[PDB]
């Protein structure tokens, strides 16, 4: 299975499972993404992280 | 070489992006652990400070007495590809017999997905999006009838000659990709890669494309991103004479291999123009419904 | 000449079908991806970010659309009066439509998980007071008074250096998921009511404002999930986008 | 230990005794462009301390009837100091930012400011009210400069986007009862490793009072809002003659 | 040429043949002709229970 | 009777689709390939060959179409006057259309890489002089004088035994690729301007021609790449080729 | 361009035919099954009551 | 003068940085450039006419009849390749007929 | 996979990846070429090659 | 706006009553002779 490495998500740390019949990887199916989330990178993007149970402002 | 301390010890050139957070796998929703009554002083999970700008991290266990629930609810359907990889209308091409819009049997559709709010509100949720595209072209007469008509869909990248007539020399498609299908056939479906010069499509471009004075005549250039001008779509009825049937062509786009960056507030006003965040100034409506009083439902 | 037999379902165009399509540009390599900060990977990341909850969504005129974001508190008679009520349904028409969580849940038929609501006090530093915020599980009507309201899940909020308090709306449902609730027979999936009562009073000294405003921020916990992606309930378009 | 803070960069130092922690935009510190991400072949200039310093650009007066203000970046510094000179002489641009909004009051004042950073904050027009007129904002409104610009309809942020969902962006709250300063550190946010510092505005900073300012008559009626900001890891490339706009 | 749209509970119900709900940007839709074989799709277990 | 279901995209004719077709002549073996010199393997090989750049593309009449290939220099007043300017866009209408690099880039929407321009001096051996060739990165207007022009990338050319000098136009762009630039909103992808100024003067002794011509050759460096193959901008055909 | 030859029986809709159909909702996970008593597995269980 | 392209590089002229160029050169290859179907001949079969009123037409195989294809193929003196011919037939109105 | 060796590029030093369903190799797909280039064979076809940094004419 | 361009400190009133402004040693010469009006203003230290 020697095809072109020209999909929109090439060079990523995540693995997809796709079905393709052409030499161009962007023609493949959407497949399955990895279920990795980083909620904190929006929800709690503070420099000095503070403990849940403690006082946020000290 | 480097002999001064301020150069030797300098952090200039450190290209590693210090990331305070790292992505962790989360196939299912988080489990709920057992909690009991907790009566202590000094330590308080309930009181937080939204002042900091961080979402409160108080959990269920730290507020009320909870049981042990093994949450097996999958989070797969909320992913980017699951949310976006559904074909939706993005453009419509009309090919009338007698009319003022396209009486020449051809029509050039500048590729843009901002013409329909259903798609636009979804795509506009993120500032930068990088994805592949899959375009399906459903063609039919205005009565919904299929007719034995042979059409040509041409992809015209930016800079390529735009056809000016049904018999123009540009239709020789010696370099441009073209699709020849009949209305009786299933709708034509092709896959389009990520063709932007930028690393990701940007739906909002807070800037101008060229230098100079931006007067009234040169005022439509605001918000126009050349890195999103993926080209023109040219369709014609394959023939020398006029077609026997009137045609309307609907183009459905379905993103795949989607990557998104920089979420932004979702639109809450009626759309007015393509590639323009303009809103009705006098008709600004609230995001949600209203009620007579705050103390009643 | 391999014998194949077409089965029903051919020649159709299914919008959600994940299939292979002919690539228009062979040997085309897309522009390399540089690193861009703030990449999203799951909509649950956006559903866990606090956004302003339009609890006081009474006004409609343009000149006062801004006061829908916050609701006022003031010195009272100390009888545990009611300050504000709102339903806990995120995808239902009402206060939750102003939140990003509610806007996203408008795209999904079924949701499951506990929600969290944080109220930010914007009064003067010298103004103190206590407020009771009670969540009434489904089935019970709007509480007539604070004595009735305290019987459900509730939190006692003390004004101090910590301006805001977090009220966790626990996941209490008979079904694993809730379909979108509305008037009629579909109110079966109601989440309940959240009511804010004056615990003691809003006490303020001489020389400080007598009326203070509270800003409510709503978000979802880490067990929040969504299912059955559906079409948007609102179409932001009147005619053709010219 | 979290309320007192001191930010020093270049030859400028900003202190605060009622801080409310520091927000790093999208959990990412500003950094120089990696050699695998750079596309220009010329060696970029990194003036370091001459541009990475806290600039105090303007002071806005908060009033009980104020609607809000917004600034565009790096437009606010395109005409300020060595940073502005470098941005004028160089075609390409790359930097982070550290925005410190100052708004100090007494313990008897009340009000809440929402300080947020919205990348690619495209300003739209009112479209003639009804929406049948295809207008565009003037140059003085799309690129307000160091004076910023007062929002006309802060509910939609003059762009058709509700402010109730603005908190999804890196943001801090200046609630006069507790804190008098908001610190946001924003890395370079663009689809390109470099971009023009004059034509393109990477992000816009919004300062909108959500809870109106209030105080009894007799207290200090002038409550100024001062914006102080410092570029971080600034790079420049493509030197030519200076260009003013 | 017909369009079959799946409208989950809570989604906007189309009110006319040219309604904006037919843009199917999120709802799954099937476009088939009567000359084609009957459209056939698989539907999962979608009940909350 | 293997059950198959036709998916949308059948019965279409995609011109760029790479598929299998029935061979008309079974068991046919083509004529063996003898070795032929000058085989090309990539169009980048042709894009790296110098070709004459029509910098002086002012004339239009047939009897003087030949003087578009070279532009003149002569003894001047020594004030750093301007000799010639031209845009650095290869696929844009202008001087670069005369180059093979420009003609090939006309077939590709996006290009990325540094270009190289070599000017050949065709004056007499006894004529000397110095010229300044400056490349202005995008964003800056046409330099008003040599003092403004020197501020960008530039080279000082000294006439001598080495007739020609090479000016390298470095790849300076905000984007990884440049779409084809033209008048209007698409001038956002401009590459800049190349201007040639008299450094000192064109000095010539008695008995040698007072006017000399310079031949400009343009090519691309080894990092030059192209993307998104497109249709040709010019169709060399008026009616039917009889 | 794989050569296939359609054999008789195409384009038909057989109600008892067990075939594959396109899923309308990709990546959709149904509600988890809790234990419910009185599950039947064969109609012979009912025929013996 | 020698007739060879100048080999001066970016590093030898101006102060350059380190850029890892990952731009692929695959699309400029011969097959990528040429393996795109384009019009090369047109055959007219009129009912009443002077060109081919007999219901048949002989088309001498040549790709020089259309400039779009001719300019591309004429770039090289010698070309060795396989061919894939697709025949799109329709009435002058673009209608398909059972013929 | 025993087919005829009658493709237009047979007997070459380069390897292609093609899909074919017939015994004649010229019916196969275009496939992927090798990314080998010889820019110098046109750009600098001189007998006595000269160093970049040195003087071309000595 | 002009003053901020030099070395500066932002002073916030609070529990810490006082702030410290450090005047860095910025001179072309290793030492400064006593400056005064006239030609000897060459050794000026600057303004605060
Ligand atoms: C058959 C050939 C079809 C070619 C399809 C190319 C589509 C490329 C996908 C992205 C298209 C750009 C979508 C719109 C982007 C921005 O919102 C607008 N340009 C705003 O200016
Ligand atoms: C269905 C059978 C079709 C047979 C197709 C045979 C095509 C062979 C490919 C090359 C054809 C020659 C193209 C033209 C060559 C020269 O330019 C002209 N003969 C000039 O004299």
């Amino acid at each position: 299975s020697h095809e072109n490495s020209n999909s929109a998500t090439e060079g990523s740390t995540i693995n997809y499972t796709t079905i393709n019949y052409y030499k161009d990887s962007y023609a493949a199916t959407a497949g399955k993404q990895s279920l990795k989330q980083d909620p904190d990178k929006f929800a709690n993007p503070v420099k000095d992280i503070f403990t849940e149970m403690a006082a946020p402002l000290k | 070489g480097d002999r001064v301390a301020d150069v030797i010890e300098s952090s200039i050139g450190d290209s590693v992006s210090r990331a305070l957070t790292r992505a962790l796998p989360a196939p299912t929703g988080q489990d709920t652990q057992v909690s009991s009554h907790r009566l202590d002083t000094g330590k308080v999970p309930a009181l937080q400070a939204a002042e900091i700008g961080a979402s409160s991290n108080a959990s269920d266990e730290s507020m009320i007495e909870t049981r042990c629930v093994l949450n097996s609810h999958s989070t797969a359907e909320t992913t980017l590809d699951s949310f976006f990889s559904r074909a939706g209308l993005v453009g419509e091409i009309d090919l009338p017999l007698e009319g003022t819009t396209n009486p020449n049997g051809y029509a050039n559709w500048d590729i843009d997905i901002t013409g329909y709010a259903q798609m636009r509100r979804k795509v506009e949720l993120f500032t930068y999006m990088r994805f592949d595209a899959e375009f399906t072209f459903v063609a039919c007469t205005p009565t919904g009838q299929v007719v034995p008509q042979l059409l040509q869909y041409m992809f015209v990248p930016p800079g390529a000659p735009k056809p000016d007539s049904r018999e123009s020399l540009a239709w020789q498609t010696a370099t441009n990709p073209s699709v020849f299908v009949k209305l009786s056939d299933p709708p034509a479906q092709v896959s389009v890669p990520f063709m932007s010069p930028a690393s990701a499509y940007q739906w909002f471009y807070d800037g101008y494309p060229t230098f100079g004075e931006h007067k009234q005549e040169k005022d439509l250039e605001y918000g126009a991103c050349p890195n999103n001008m993926m080209g023109t779509f040219s369709v014609r009825t394959v023939g020398t004479s006029k077609s026997k049937y009137p045609l309307v062509i609907r183009i459905y786009m379905r993103m795949k291999h989607v990557r998104a960056w920089i979420p932004r507030p979702m639109r809450n006003q009626n759309y007015l123009f393509k590639a323009n965040p303009n809103y009705a100034g006098n008709f600004i409506k609230p995001t949600g419904a209203s009620r007579t009083a705050i103390t009643t439902l | 000449g391999f014998p194949t037999e077409l089965k029903p379902g051919t020649n159709q165009f299914l919008t959600t079908d994940d299939g292979v399509s002919a690539p228009i540009l062979p040997n085309f390599h897309p522009t390399p991806c540089i690193h861009i900060p703030g990449e999203v990977r799951n909509l649950l990341e956006l559903c866990q970010v606090e956004t302003i909850l339009e609890v006081n969504n009474v006004p409609t005129n343009a000149t006062s659309l801004m006061e829908r974001l916050r609701f006022p508190v003031s010195a009272q008679a100390g009888k545990g009066e009611l300050c504000a009520v709102f339903r806990a349904d995120p995808g239902r028409s009402g206060p939750w439509q102003s939140t990003l969580l509610g806007q996203l849940c408008g795209y999904y038929t079924q949701w499951s998980g506990s929600l969290e609501v944080t109220f930010m006090f914007t009064g003067s530093f010298m103004a103190t007071g206590k407020m009771l915020i009670a969540y009434t599980p489904p089935g019970g009507p709007l509480p007539k008074d604070r004595a009735t309201a305290m019987l459900g899940t509730h939190v006692i909020w003390d004004f101090g250096l910590q301006s805001s308090v977090t009220l966790v709306i626990p996941w209490i449902s008979n079904t694993h998921y809730r379909a979108h609730a509305r008037d009629g027979v579909f109110d079966y999936y109601t989440t309940g009511l959240v009511s804010i009562w004056y615990q003691t009073n809003y006490v303020v000294p001489i020389g400080a404002p007598n009326t203070a405003y509270i800003i409510a921020l709503a978000a979802a916990q880490k067990n929040f999930t969504m299912k059955l992606c559906k079409d948007a309930s609102d179409i932001l378009q009147t005619g053709t986008i010219q | 230990s979290d309320r007192v803070a001191q930010l020093t960069i270049g030859n400028s130092t900003i202190t605060t005794q009622e801080a409310a922690n520091i927000i790093v935009g999208y959990g990412e510190w500003p950094s120089y462009c990696s050699d695998s991400d750079a596309t220009a072949v010329d060696k970029p200039t990194r003036p370091d301390v001459s541009v990475n310093r806290f600039y105090t650009l303007d002071t806005k007066l908060w009033e009980k009837s104020s609607k809000g203000w917004y600034w565009k970046f790096p437009d606010v510094l395109t005409e300020t100091g060595v940073f502005g000179q470098n941005a004028q002489f160089h075609y390409l641009y790359r930097s982070g930012f550290c925005i410190h909004v100052q708004c100090n009051a007494s313990k008897f004042h009340q009000g809440a400011l929402l300080v947020a950073v919205l990348p690619e904050y495209v300003i739209g027009s009112v479209a003639g009210g009804t929406g049948t007129e295809d207008t565009h904002p003037p140059y003085k409104q799309t690129q307000p400069g160091a004076d910023g610009f007062e929002l006309q309809h802060p509910y939609v942020l003059d762009a058709g986007i509700p402010i109730s969902q603005l908190t999804v962006c890196p943001h801090q709250w200046i609630n006069l009862r507790t804190n008098n300063c908001a610190t946001i550190i924003v890395p370079y946010i663009n689809a390109l490793p470099f971009d023009s510092a004059l034509n393109h505005c990477n992000f816009g900073l919004l300062v909108v009072p959500i809870s109106p300012l209030d105080y009894d008559q007799g207290a200090t009626p002038v409550i100024p809002i001062t914006i102080t900001l410092a570029p971080m890891c600034s790079e420049f490339a493509g030197l030519r003659q200076a260009v003013t706009q």
